[PDB]
């Protein structure tokens, strides 16, 4: 990007930050573990029993 | 009333739809399972838009 | 000769300081009363009356 | 061992499945038949995208 910016020749460049976008840890916060508001749902057919 | 752990109001979500011009389809699978009654007055689409 | 009953979003009530009410997985939200949404925040659509 | 025809590996693909701009629903019926035995450490959900 930057790192100092006096006249149009004069200024220097600097390497813009490292920035590692991945998956967290054995995917956590990919799927709602204990939000309550949105569960998921094991049962049988004739599924009145999650 | 029963004690057991059990959904009071349920949302379904349509299966296979279908848009065209003139009609817009929709296919619900409401699954009734054991143990459980519904009437159908409390039945209604909730219709989201623009 | 109330006027500020427009002005609640949530009421948790939690009983032994572990047991939710309803409980059981009763609400679409379950664990607390949800009583007001902003609408940018409502993707899923579960607001009444318009 | 049985010598019978039976499979190993059973991909099952969802029976109906919601996307809007907070989360995505799928949902799956997993017919364990008679005669067959199913672990579900064994289970993980196999996910494309992009």
């Amino acid at each position: 990007h930057f790192a100092d910016f006096v006249d149009d020749r004069r200024a220097t460049a600097a390497g813009n930050r490292p920035n590692y976008i991945g998956f967290r840890d054995n995917f956590i916060g990919m799927m709602y573990y204990n939000s309550g508001s949105n569960t998921g749902s094991f049962s049988s057919q004739t599924q009145q029993l999650n | 009333t029963t004690d057991r752990s059990q959904k009071l109001q349920l949302r379904v979500v349509p299966i296979q739809t279908e848009d065209n011009v003139n009609y817009y389809k929709a296919r619900f699978t409401l699954n009734v399972g054991d143990n459980r009654l519904v009437d159908l007055g409390s039945s209604y689409f909730d219709i989201k838009g623009t | 000769t109330f006027y500020l009953s427009h002005t609640f979003q949530r009421c948790s009530i939690q009983w032994d300081s572990s047991v939710p009410w309803p409980g059981n997985d009763r609400m679409l939200t379950p664990n607390w009363f949800e009583i007001k949404r902003p609408i940018n925040q409502d993707a899923e659509g579960n607001d009444t009356m318009q």
